[PDB]
């Protein structure tokens, strides 16, 4: 790969290197820096580089094309750095010109082949359709893909990307003026989206996440007005009795509720209030460690059921003594035992905890405080099993989690959002040490490998941009420094944490800044001559 | 919110 | 809110 050679003025040149270099390269081009995605994906580029791209297309015999996919692919690469790059922006005669591409594709006699090497291409031209914005105008194509969708195809990985990629039309339309206008006039869209999702044969398959997706993308249709709503309506009840919220098709089931329950009326549908019911089903076994910690479990052995709550004790021991808490609570707070939702993997999480929690599920769990003042508040982790977790309980992410429910109750006033100064430091910092102690490699090694922050730097630390670098291993360092070396001032930020004077503690952190830098630095010398 | 696609993921 | 072929089971908290 050379992504220079995609900076070039002149279209030649850039067509050569797509061709050249092929898709893997033109990856690159997602997340080049802007001077590269400036050059790369000028006006004049993207309306060249589509008219090639038309003509090859009309050409395409089949059987895949190294070249149309990396076209197809720069294309809509210029597009993703069009929305994200203020410096990349497109003049009105370059989406027509990429519109004609995509059609000569669609017209081509191979569209609908069933191959991964036509799946490869395939799958740009299907992401291209929203890219571009224009999912108003390939809705017969998804229709077709629909109802064509069988097993043979479902052989193929790529041609599964490619016809899962009709979700993701559906999906962007709805910032479509012209889609929000159409789509609900297309039964026979309708009809296709719930029989794709009604398939008995893609349950357990190598296809059920599409089915998935199907389901759930025809909940959202409820949001439109048209003639396919009685469609729509008809399909969606019957998703909701061929399948169930738990067991067979659920996946499917859950994705259509989701979506029906945020966009149309549940009543219609018989499906209000299933959250509650659901989390029984799912979080069918409960043990209780402790009067301050309680398991609910999807399918966790006894072992681990006795894993879990020694190495959380172990660690709210740790706790207590290191923050001398007296195991007296902040005022205003009455999350008295924490309990711990655990479900049986990643895919059961994603599936089960968005609706049972009302959370979203693209991480690797939560700890919702909620309101700790408030009657009937529950404090609730959130998490998953997986096989490279932690032995002996193997759930992901769990010490360094349970240790946000402890620095909630007995150190920070209020619940997460109560603060008014920067505190992610502390709270993540917090959680690598009472966690980790003194066993923490990689905050080793980010001392000594170049880059490294100041405590006026580390105290400043927030979300923004997600520097795991520095959030979690420097909020280490920075909280172990002052525990070792300052631990009478720790005890002086908590007076003010533990109340809510965010201000004084603050200005607390400020002195300490000021202060300390030059000692900071000589601890972070002996941590790196111990590890020689 | 709107976030158009980045990769596509490859088969192992 | 589609799902992708492939997710990923190792990420941080949220
Ligand atoms: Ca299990
Ligand atoms: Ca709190
Ligand atoms: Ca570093
Ligand atoms: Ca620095
Ligand atoms: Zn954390």
């Amino acid at each position: 790969c050379d992504v220079e050679a995609f900076t070039s003025n002149s279209s030649n040149d850039v067509l050569n290197a797509i061709k050249t270099q092929g898709a893997s390269c033109v990856n690159a081009l997602f997340s080049a820096e802007s001077r590269i995605q400036e050059a790369a994906f000028e006006s004049g580029h993207m309306y060249n580089i589509a008219k090639h791209t038309t003509d090859l297309a009309k050409a395409y015999a089949g059987g895949g094309s190294d070249e149309l996919e990396a076209l197809f692919l720069y294309l809509r690469a210029g597009y993703y750095a069009e929305f994200y790059n203020s410096k990349v922006s497109f003049l009105s005669w370059v989406t027509p010109a990429v519109k004609e591409a995509v059609d000569a594709f669609v017209n081509n006699a191979n569209f609908y082949e069933n191959s991964d090497p036509h799946g490869k291409v395939l799958s740009e031209v299907i992401i291209t359709m929203d890219s571009a914005g224009l999912q108003h105008a390939y809705l017969p194509q998804v229709t077709q893909w629909l109802t064509r969708w069988d097993s043979q195809y479902a052989q193929n990985w790529y041609m599964r990307n490619a016809v899962n990629g009709v979700f993701t039309i559906l999906f962007g339309g709805q910032w479509n003026e012209q889609f929000v206008q159409t789509i609900g006039n297309q039964t026979e869209l309708a009809k296709a989206l719930g029989d794709f999702a009604l398939r008995s044969s893609a349950i357990g398959a190598s296809d059920e996440f599409m089915a998935a997706n199907a389901g759930r993308e025809l909940g959202r249709l409820t949001k439109y007005s048209g003639s396919a709503s009685s469609t729509v309506k008809s399909k969606l009840t019957e998703i909701f009795a061929q399948y169930e919220m738990y067991g067979r098709g659920d996946a499917i089931w859950l994705g259509a509720a989701d979506t029906v329950s945020y966009y149309a009326d549940c009543s219609d549908y018989g499906i209000c209030n299933f959250e509650s019911q659901l989390k029984g089903l799912v979080l069918s076994q409960s043990y209780t460690c402790s009067p301050t910690i309680r398991i609910l479990s999807q399918n966790m052995t006894q072992d681990q059921h006795v894993a879990a709550c020694s190495k959380m004790g172990y660690e709210e021991g740790y706790f207590h003594t290191s923050l001398e808490t007296g195991r007296q609570p902040v005022a205003d707070d009455y999350n008295t035992q924490l309990q711990v939702n655990i479900f049986d993997s990643s895919d059961d999480y994603g599936k089960y905890a968005g609706p049972i929690f009302n959370i979203s599920t693209n991480n690797g769990g939560m700890y919702l405080e909620g309101d700790p003042a408030t009657p009937g508040n529950i404090p609730n982790f959130v998490a998953y099993e997986a096989p490279y977790a932690n032995p002996d309980h193997f759930v992901w992410n769990l010490e360094h989690e349970y240790v946000h429910y402890l620095d909630g109750r007995f150190d920070l006033y209020g619940g997460f959002g109560h603060p008014t100064e920067r505190i992610v430091w502390w709270s993540e910092g917090i959680a690598e040490y009472v966690s980790k102690e003194n066993d923490n490699q990689a905050a080793i090694d980010t001392i000594k490998d170049g880059s490294t922050f100041t405590l006026s730097e580390i105290f400043e630390t927030s979300y923004d941009g997600f520097d795991v670098d520095r959030i979690y291993r420097w909020g280490y360092l920075a909280v172990r420094f002052m525990f070792e070396r300052h631990k009478d001032d720790v005890n002086q930020m908590l007076i003010e944490t533990r109340q809510g004077n965010w201000a004084n503690y603050k200005a607390t952190i400020n002195q300490w800044a000021i202060l300390y830098q030059s000692e900071f630095e000589q601890w972070q010398q002996a941590l790196v001559l111990e590890h020689h | 919110d709107y976030a158009p696609t980045k990769l596509l993921p490859q088969q192992p | 809110e589609p799902s992708q072929q492939v997710t990923e089971i190792y990420q941080h908290h949220a």
